């Protein structure tokens, strides 16, 4: 599966988690940002890759980082 | 236990990708699971073994089957006129009329005509009856054997090395210049001493008199008196015949320089006494560094005093000596760049300065190995290229490397790129340009208007070597000039001759076309390092991904944010400077052909006139000289280059095949597997038969691979056609 | 050698190179290393144009001493750099 | 010709049509009138 | 069935010229191969002022079409229930335009 | 003219080298 | 008289190339008429070949074997005229250019509104640049010499190395 | 919520496809969607056609996890309905609740949430490849 990694950098916007289209990633509560949030990727396994975290990303570089690695049947999104 | 073993991740992997990426990652030993530094090199020492026990059974094939099947004793009788034989032909799908096309070179069975040269590499190095190949055949097998056991021997748990060991760098440096380079030419130059010049000469030596007969009538007395002078005095005469007594010298060490007149190539007792004496500085040259006994050089302290005053070069060389030592990439592609530099000059220098004899009237068998080692040395540069970026991407460590001379390479990268992208902009706008103006006024009727600039520089390089129908009369061309007169009791006296011989390829005259053509063989060598350095410079970050070294050499993309980021991997650069490397090797080869096939057909006014413009080329070169090869087979017959000509269609089909993997990407043949699957899925009967892994489309990289192969073996079976039948039809 | 059995040569926050660089020659003062240096200058400079400048070299004179005498001139070269290193060093 | 219209006739791509056809325009008289100009 | 035809003539400045080839009929220019002269006599065009009047009555038609362009957008622009008259649009269509150009074509 | 007998001894030393390739492919691939 | 090449004007091939030229002009001559606009715009045409062939020959330009005038670059003032005075015009024009485009940049950078500076061009003050930059190699001096031209690194974009 | 499905749900009204699962969700891994609406109406199927989502309550089996957010998102985007609930559906019949998770959408913070993959540092601080080389890990 894929590596989804979330960086200090967030700003806690929450759009990587709207433009999540399989659940991977969820806001949880964080002292360092002013909005109180940062995104999570407890649910790493269900990862595509098709990166649209990153492309909704508005930081200068991206706090949400998804490395591909091992392919599964839920990562190649096989419906069979 | 499933395929991929040594990669747990493609193990799990359900989809027939798995397959795929276990076939192309079985050679990256670095990034194994659970792999360590002293597995990886001692691995990589049994592969070398098992590489090279491939290369002798290779060559024990070619010298067996010219014994066994090959016309090599009716082909030394008379050199010039018949055709050398490969191998026989074993093929049931031939018919009656392609098996009387392809019996021929005098005998009575279908064979191939050998254009690799191996026939007169043989007779000039002493080979004479087929007795010999076959016993040079067993000696290679064996020596293959040999090779072998050394590998499997190599990983046994008391017999495989140390790391210390493969990284002690001034031993193995000090051996291969002393010993693999020095005395292994030096073992050529007595072979040559020993048996070819004798050969050459009319002698049969070989190992059971080669005991017993002397190489030169006075013995090694010269040797030890020191008057080797006696083993220069009289020469070969030049009305000497090869392989003939008549008219041969006895000395075995000669200068005298230029071509055998008999078989244009240049003499044996030159090439002897090459190796001897260019084996002794090779072999001084492996006394250079410190090995156990005190005395010699350190690497280490070489590299880390080199930083020249007041930080000119940052740091200097400091960290390099650490750098190259544990990163094999760039000892890789150290190694491949040199390579592919002395491949370039091998290819440059056989056609110039023929070594083989009777090599030179064999017009297809010159074109054959320019072509062949333009292209090895052309692909050896890009990998060199690419290992630089994979050590980039992969072993670079700037903490090692701070203000270091390679640091400094990725701190003016911009300006590196900027300037690369600069002269290949200026020479493709001013090269083509300048074609363009002298197609447009070729094709109005004013040749006259032509823009024809003489390449005076390269003349005058001429001149300076000796020619003379220039007119500059400029050092070797002038006889008076200090160059000219201290050399002229050694070898000008045979060069000044053979140079202004125009029956030879030294040094070919030159014009406008001849200018034109380098600038583009310039654009495109300059085009193919812009995309490579960049690459390499890029591999570790760029401002559309500073993270780029976190995902590696060669990954898909970054997706379509920040406006898209399609190949920018760095490994993808490598895959678009193929591209150029093809582009630029084949300029290279269409020239060098078609001023071959003027200057050997006797109208070199066909390339001075044509190739100013590109329609010359496009008609003078590729449309004249292509109706021998697909006039191979026809409506009212065939003959033996029906072979051309179908390998050049092959190569037209593959050419165009990679075509699809390179334009049609992978969500259209992923969507149309998916219907395919559910129709093999739905379909009654046949879908009880059922797959294992699913099947899914190529990576992304997987294809650009895939197109990229189909493109470069097309690429090479094309101009291999048209490159052999062409000249063969010809000449 | 190794990586760690390798003296310390880098010198590039100074103005001169260590004298270790010289090796075997690192206590030589600069006074021989300038007058060797000279002397191998001129020496290999007469061998060179007496072998191939005022005679005309040739399989039946070319002379192994003169051929020798040719390499002390870049022997004389290095010499030089060496006494340079040694002046600055204080040799 | 209101502002409107001289900012229009301002913008690039109008403007690099009318400056290519002056250059080119200059070019083709200057061959006109030194034709077949292969030196200097 | 001699004469080439041509109705392109380039102008000689950097030696270009030569493309006026030989076309026969007196004439140096460049071969065109639309098949408008066989068009034109089909037509029974016969005499070059036909051909000049027609070019300028096309003229004043691409004239009236770009202020028909104008009018239709600028002045009075029909609405979506006049555009959706589809059946209004095919009888007009097939009987006003490919019909009665059918007919006048034959007469 | 290459006989029966030695290509047929160039064939059994090429059986060996095949052997030993075997072995060879064997212990790289442990 | 270099690179074995000699003068077009006695060059034997050159005056075959032009009467073959011309015999080709002539040969294609015999369609039309006398009078007519093809044979005065042939007879033109074939004046200007003569011209041409007649200002190659005057000119010095060598011509090779192939009786082609073949240009001399290497730097000698006997040839300067094919080269070395052209390089020296295009340089001047073709820095005139990259000057007018930077000061107009320089401008424009300053303006309230510089991205749509770059496309709706102040064509008032461009033509102002314009006409300025024939002075470039001495205006480009000045800026290098005060320090306005090439910018400190410190100061430019850097991919992460 | 819970894992565990009624499994007896009325279905939406589709006349069938051929974008459904395949020889693959009975053998590997199926998934539910079931959804609650206001009215009977029609909706897009993320397998291509056209079904009518019945009164009240809704099912629906599919190949991926994507297929059903995407359903997901359609109906909340259009449909204003926003209380589905996805279930992964093994051979084994177990039933596994997925999506809200907590109860409530992911882009909406809870308290009780636990970071996953979360770096204390800028994204251009990783160690170099060649510190890891040989090793297991990873820069990041
Ligand atoms: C139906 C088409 C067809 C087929 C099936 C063949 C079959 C053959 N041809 Mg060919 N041939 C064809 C058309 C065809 N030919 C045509 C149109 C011509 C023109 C007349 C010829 C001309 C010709 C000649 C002149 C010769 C052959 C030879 C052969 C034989 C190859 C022997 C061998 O060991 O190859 C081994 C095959 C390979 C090494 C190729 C595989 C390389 C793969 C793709 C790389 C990957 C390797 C691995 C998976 C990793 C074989 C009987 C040769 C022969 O008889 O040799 C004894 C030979 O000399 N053919
Ligand atoms: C004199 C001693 C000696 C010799 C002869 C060799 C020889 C070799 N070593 Mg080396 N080696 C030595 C000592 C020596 N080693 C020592 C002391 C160490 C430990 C410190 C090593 C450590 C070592 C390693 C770690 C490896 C080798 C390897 C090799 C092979 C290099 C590949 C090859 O064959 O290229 C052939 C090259 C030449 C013949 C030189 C000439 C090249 C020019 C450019 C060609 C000229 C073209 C010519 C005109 C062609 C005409 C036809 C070669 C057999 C590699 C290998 O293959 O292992 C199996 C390898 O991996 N060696
Ligand atoms: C660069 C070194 C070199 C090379 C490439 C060759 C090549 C050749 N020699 Mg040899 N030869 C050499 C050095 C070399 N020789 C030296 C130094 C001498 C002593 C003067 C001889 C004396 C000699 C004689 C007398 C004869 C040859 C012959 C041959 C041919 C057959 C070789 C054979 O069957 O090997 C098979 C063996 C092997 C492949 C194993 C080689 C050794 C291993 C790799 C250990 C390396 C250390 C071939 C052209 C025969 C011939 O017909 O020549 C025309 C022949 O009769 N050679
Ligand atoms: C001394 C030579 C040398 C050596 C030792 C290596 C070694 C290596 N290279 Mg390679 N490389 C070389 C030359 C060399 N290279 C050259 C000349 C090039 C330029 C083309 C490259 C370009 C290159 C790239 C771009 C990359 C490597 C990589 C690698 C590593 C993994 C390769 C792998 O998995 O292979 C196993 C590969 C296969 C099993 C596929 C082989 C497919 C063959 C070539 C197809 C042949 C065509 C066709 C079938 C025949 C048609 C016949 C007719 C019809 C490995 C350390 C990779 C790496 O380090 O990644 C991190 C990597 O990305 N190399
Ligand atoms: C004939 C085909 C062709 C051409 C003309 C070019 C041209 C170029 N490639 Mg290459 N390229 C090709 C095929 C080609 N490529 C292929 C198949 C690939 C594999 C994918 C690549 C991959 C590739 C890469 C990855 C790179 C290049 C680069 C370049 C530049 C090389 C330097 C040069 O010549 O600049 C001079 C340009 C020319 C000779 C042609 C310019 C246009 C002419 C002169 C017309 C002028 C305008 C005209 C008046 C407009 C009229 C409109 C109406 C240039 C843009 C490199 C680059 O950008 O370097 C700066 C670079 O990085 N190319
Ligand atoms: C021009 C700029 C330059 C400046 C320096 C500066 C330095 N180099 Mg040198 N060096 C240069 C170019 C330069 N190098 C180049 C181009 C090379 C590549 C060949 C080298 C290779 C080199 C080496 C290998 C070493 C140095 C070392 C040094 C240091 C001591 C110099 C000294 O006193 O030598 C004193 C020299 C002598 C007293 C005389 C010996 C020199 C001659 C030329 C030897 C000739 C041998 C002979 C011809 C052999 C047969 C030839 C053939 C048949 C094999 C110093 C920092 C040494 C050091 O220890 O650095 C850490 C050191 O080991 N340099
Ligand atoms: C007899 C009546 C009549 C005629 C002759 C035409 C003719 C035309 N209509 Mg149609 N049209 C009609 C009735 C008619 N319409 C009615 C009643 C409606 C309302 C329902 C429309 C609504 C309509 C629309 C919405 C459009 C047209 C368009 C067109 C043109 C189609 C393209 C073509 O082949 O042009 C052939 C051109 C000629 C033969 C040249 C003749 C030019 C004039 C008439 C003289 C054509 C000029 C299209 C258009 O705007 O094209 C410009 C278009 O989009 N018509
Ligand atoms: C739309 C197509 C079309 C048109 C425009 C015409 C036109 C004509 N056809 Mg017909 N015709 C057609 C299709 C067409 N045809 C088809 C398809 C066929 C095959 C079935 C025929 C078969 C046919 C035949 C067999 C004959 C005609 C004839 C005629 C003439 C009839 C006069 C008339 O009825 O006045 C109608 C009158 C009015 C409506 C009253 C108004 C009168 C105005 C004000 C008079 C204007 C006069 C003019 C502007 C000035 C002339 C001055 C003069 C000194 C030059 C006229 C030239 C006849 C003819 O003359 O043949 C050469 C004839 O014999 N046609
Ligand atoms: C404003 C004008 C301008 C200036 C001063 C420069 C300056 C430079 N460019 Mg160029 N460049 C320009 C426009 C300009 N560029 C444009 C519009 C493009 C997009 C096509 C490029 C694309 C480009 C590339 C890809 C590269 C350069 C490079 C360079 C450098 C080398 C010079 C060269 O070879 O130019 C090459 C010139 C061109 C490729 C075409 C230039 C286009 C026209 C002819 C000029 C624009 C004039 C403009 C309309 C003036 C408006 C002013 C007016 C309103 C008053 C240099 C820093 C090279 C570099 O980095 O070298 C270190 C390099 O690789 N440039
Ligand atoms: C990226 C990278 C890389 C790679 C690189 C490459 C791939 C390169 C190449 C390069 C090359 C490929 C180069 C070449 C060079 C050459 C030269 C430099 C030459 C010289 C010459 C000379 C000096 C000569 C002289 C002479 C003589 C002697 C005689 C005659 C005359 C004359 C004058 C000619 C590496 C791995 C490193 C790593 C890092 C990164
Ligand atoms: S920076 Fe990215 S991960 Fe952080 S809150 Fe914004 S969209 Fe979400």
């Amino acid at each position: 599966s894929h590596s989804v990694r979330v960086y200090d950098t967030c700003i806690g916007c929450t759009q990587c988690v709207r433009a999540c289209p399989c659940d991977v990633l969820e806001m949880v509560p964080w002292d360092g940002c002013k909005a109180g949030q940062i995104a999570s990727a407890p649910r790493a396994e269900d990862c595509i890759g098709c990166k649209r975290c990153e492309t909704a990303c508005p930081t200068d570089f991206l706090s949400v980082r998804v490395y591909l690695g091992s392919e599964t049947t839920r990562s190649l999104g096989l419906t069979y | 236990t499933k395929f991929p073993k040594f990669s747990q991740a493609l193990a799990q992997d359900p989809a027939t990708r798995r397959i795929w990426y276990g076939i192309a990652t079985a050679h990256d030993l670095e990034s194994h699971d659970g792999m360590t530094e002293e597995n990886l090199y001692q691995k990589i020492f049994a592969s070398h073994f098992g590489h090279l026990a491939i290369i002798f059974l290779w060559t024990s094939g070619n010298l067996f089957h010219v014994a066994w099947q090959g016309n090599f004793q009716q082909w030394v009788l008379n050199p010039l006129k018949v055709k050398p034989i490969a191998h026989a032909i074993w093929d049931p799908h031939f018919g009656q009329s392609a098996i009387k096309a392809f019996t021929r070179g005098g005998v009575s069975y279908p064979v191939n005509i050998a254009t690799s040269g191996v026939y007169h590499w043989w007779y000039t190095v002493g080979m004479r009856t087929n007795e010999d190949l076959y016993f040079g055949a067993l000696g290679l097998l064996v020596l293959s054997t040999t090779l072998l056991f050394a590998g499997w021997l190599h990983l046994q748990p008391k017999f495989r090395p140390g790391i210390a060991w493969f990284k002690n760098n001034e031993s193995r440096l000090n051996h291969h210049l002393s010993g693999l380079f020095g005395v292994s030419s030096l073992a050529w130059s007595g072979h040559l001493i020993h048996v070819a010049i004798p050969e050459s000469r009319g002698q049969h030596i070989r190992w059971n008199n080669f005991t017993s007969t002397l190489p030169h009538p006075e013995g090694l007395t010269p040797f030890f008196t020191g008057n080797w002078g006696l083993y220069a005095e009289n020469p070969d005469t030049a009305q000497h015949i090869f392989g003939t007594s008549e008219g041969a010298g006895t000395a075995i060490l000669t200068f005298l320089g230029g071509f055998h007149p008999q078989t244009q190539s240049m003499w044996l007792t030159d090439i002897a006494h090459h190796h001897l004496a260019i084996a002794v500085v090779f072999i001084f040259a492996g006394h250079m560094y410190r090995t156990n006994w005190g005395i010699g050089h350190s690497m280490k302290e070489i590299l880390d005093a080199h930083v020249p005053p007041k930080g000119r070069l940052g740091a200097g060389h400091r960290g390099l000596f650490e750098t190259i030592t544990d990163s094999l990439h760039m000892q890789l592609g150290l190694a491949l760049a040199s390579l592919g530099v002395a491949t370039s000059l091998v290819a440059q220098h056989m056609y110039a300065l023929p070594s083989y004899a009777f090599m030179a009237k064999d017009y297809v068998t010159q074109a054959a190995l320019y072509t062949h080692h333009q292209y090895i040395a052309g692909f050896l540069m890009v990998g060199a290229f690419a290992h630089g970026a994979i050590f980039f991407v992969r072993d670079y460590d700037p903490e090692v490397n701070k203000d270091n001379v390679l640091a400094r390479m990725l701190q003016h990268k911009e300006a590196i790129i900027s300037h690369l992208s600069w002269v290949s902009l200026f020479l493709g706008f001013h090269t083509l340009g300048l074609y363009i103006h002298n197609d447009v006024c070729v094709a109005f009727g004013t040749p006259e208007k032509q823009i024809l600039f003489e390449p005076v520089f390269a003349q005058f390089i001429q001149a300076a070597s000796g020619k003379a129908l220039y007119g500059f009369d400029v050092l070797l061309s002038s006889s008076t000039s200090a160059a000219s007169v201290a050399s002229s009791k050694i070898w000008l006296p045979g060069w000044m001759e053979a140079i202004n011989s125009g029956k030879n390829s030294l040094f070919l005259t030159i014009g406008p076309g001849d200018f034109l053509v380098h600038h583009a063989i310039a654009l495109g060598l300059h085009t193919t390092t812009l995309i490579l350095v960049k690459g390499a410079l890029d591999a570790r970050g760029s401002k559309l991904m500073p993270d780029k070294k976190d995902f590696g050499y060669s990954f898909p993309c970054d997706g379509p944010g920040r406006g898209g980021t399609c190949d920018i991997s760095a490994w993808d650069a490598f895959y678009l400077a193929m591209f150029w490397m093809l582009n630029t090797i084949s300029w290279v080869t269409f020239y060098w052909h078609w001023k071959h096939l003027t200057v050997w057909g006797g109208n070199a006014a066909a390339f001075n006139e044509s190739s100013t413009y590109i329609m010359g080329w496009l008609r003078d070169y590729l449309w004249l000289n292509s109706s021998p090869l697909i006039n191979g087979y026809n409506a009212f017959g065939m003959n033996a280059q029906a072979v051309w000509a179908w390998m050049f269609l092959f190569g037209h089909l593959i050419w165009a095949t990679g075509f699809m993997f390179l334009i049609s990407w992978r969500g259209y043949w992923q969507e149309l597997i998916e219907t395919l699957v559910w129709a093999h899925e739905r379909t009654p009967i046949a879908n009880l038969v059922k797959w294992r892994d699913k099947p899914v489309a190529l990576s992304i990289v997987q294809a650009r691979l895939v197109g990229l192969a189909h493109f470069t073996v097309g690429f090479i079976f094309t101009f291999a056609p048209f490159v052999i039948a062409s000249t063969t039809g010809k000449f | 050698v190794d990586r760690s059995e390798a003296a310390d040569t880098w010198w590039g926050d100074k103005d001169y190179p260590p004298s270790i660089v010289l090796g075997i020659g690192k206590d030589v003062p600069s006074s021989i290393f300038g007058v060797t240096s000279g002397l191998a200058f001129a020496i290999g400079v007469y061998c060179v144009a007496q072998s191939n400048l005022v005679n005309i070299l040739s399989g039946s004179t070319v002379n192994g001493f003169y051929v020798a005498g040719a390499l002390l001139v870049p022997y004389s070269w290095g010499l030089h750099v060496a006494a340079w290193i040694q002046k600055q060093n204080g040799k | 010709m209101s502002k409107d219209l001289l900012k229009y006739l301002s913008t690039a791509p109008v403007l690099l049509t009318a400056w290519m056809s002056l250059t080119a325009g200059m070019i083709i008289e200057i061959q006109r009138f030194f034709p077949d100009s292969l030196s200097f | 069935t001699s004469i080439k035809p041509s109705a392109q003539v380039v102008w000689p400045v950097v030696g270009q010229e030569i493309l006026n080839g030989d076309v026969g009929g007196g004439f140096s220019g460049v071969q065109i191969t639309s098949g408008v002269f066989q068009m034109w006599r089909a037509s029974g065009i016969t005499n070059e002022t036909e051909l000049y009047w027609t070019a300028m009555g096309g003229l004043m038609m691409s004239a009236l079409m770009v202020f028909a362009g104008w009018f239709h957008y600028h002045k009075a622009a029909p609405k979506l229930e006049w555009f959706q008259n589809v059946e209004s649009m095919m009888n007009h269509h097939l009987a006003g335009l490919l019909g009665l150009g059918c007919l006048s074509w034959s007469g | 003219m290459i006989t029966d007998s030695q290509i047929f001894f160039a064939l059994c030393i090429a059986l060996t080298a095949a052997v030993l390739a075997i072995g060879l492919g064997r212990q790289l691939y442990v | 008289d270099v690179s074995g090449l000699t003068p077009c004007k006695d060059s034997a091939v050159f005056k075959k190339r032009l009467d073959g030229s011309v015999k080709k002009l002539q040969a294609r001559l015999a369609n039309y008429t006398e009078g007519t606009p093809a044979y005065l715009a042939l007879e033109q045409q074939i004046d200007q070949t003569k011209a041409r062939f007649a200002k190659y020959g005057d000119k010095g330009l060598l011509c090779g074997a192939d009786g082609l005038p073949h240009l001399i670059a290497d730097g000698r003032p006997d040839h300067a005229g094919e080269f070395v005075i052209p390089a020296f015009g295009f340089l001047y024009i073709a820095g005139w250019i990259g000057w007018a485009g930077r000061s107009y940049l320089q401008f424009s950078k300053k303006t309230d509104k510089p991205n749509e500076n770059e496309i709706i061009i102040n064509v008032p003050v461009a033509l102002g640049m314009m006409s300025g930059a024939f002075l470039w190699p001495l205006a480009a001096w000045k800026e290098l010499i005060n320090g306005q031209l090439l910018v400190p690194g410190d100061e430019v974009t850097v991919s992460p190395r | 919520t819970s894992d565990v499905l009624n499994l007896q749900i009325p279905t939406p009204t589709f006349g069938g496809s051929t974008g459904g699962w395949l020889r693959a969700a009975e053998i590997e891994e199926k998934y539910a969607i079931t959804w609650t609406s206001k009215k009977e109406q029609i909706f897009e199927m993320p397998t291509s056609g056209a079904a009518i989502m019945q009164k009240g309550e809704n099912l629906l089996y599919l190949a991926k996890k994507e297929q059903c957010l995407a359903l997901s998102t359609q109906l909340r985007t259009l449909f204003k309905i926003s209380d589905y609930k996805i279930y992964r559906i093994f051979p084994n019949s177990e039933v596994q609740y997925l999506h809200p998770k907590d109860g409530v959408f992911p882009e909406k913070l809870n308290e009780g949430r636990i970071g996953v993959g979360n770096v204390g540092y800028s994204i251009g601080k990783n160690p170099n490849p060649v510190n890891v080389k040989f090793t297991g890990k990873n820069t990041f």
